[PDB]
């Protein structure tokens, strides 16, 4: 609907909020003293697709025609 | 026309023509070529060139009644 709102049209008409899934980063801050750190136990393999337009046809125009 | 010695020559025009022309410094035409006297003449008028360098020249069109 705009402004972070969404319309749920499954059972009856409801207006909810949108959220987004939170991601992480690959930069690890350096360990300079003894402390706690949070290491992963396992990983999920993920495929992400990305489309980018590169081409068009050319045109020749006879504007008198 | 009275024959002398020759005679005044005559040409009845039947249709409208296109002609490519080259002018000199003073604006007087010093070189022409009719656009329908041949195949190369039509390409000369399409490109506005008398001496056509080699290339690929697109979208020449055929007229139909
Ligand atoms: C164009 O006119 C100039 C003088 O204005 C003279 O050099 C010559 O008649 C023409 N030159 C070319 C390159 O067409």
């Amino acid at each position: 609907l705009g402004d972070g709102f969404c319309a749920d049209l499954l059972s009856n008409v409801v207006v909810r909020r949108m959220t987004f899934e939170k991601h992480d980063t690959t930069y690890v801050a350096p360990v300079t003293n003894e402390r706690f750190t949070e290491l992963p136990l396992d990983h999920q393999l993920v495929l992400t697709e990305q489309f980018l337009q590169t081409t068009m046809p050319k045109f020749s125009i006879s504007c008198e025609t | 026309g009275p024959v002398n010695a020759r005679m005044t020559k005559f040409n009845v025009v039947t249709e409208i023509s296109s002609v490519l022309v080259l002018t000199d410094q003073s604006g007087a035409v010093t070189r022409y070529s009719y656009c329908a006297d041949g195949f190369v003449n039509g390409l000369q008028c399409k490109l506005r060139l008398f001496d056509i360098p080699p290339g690929v020249y697109s979208n020449s069109e055929v007229e139909y009644p």
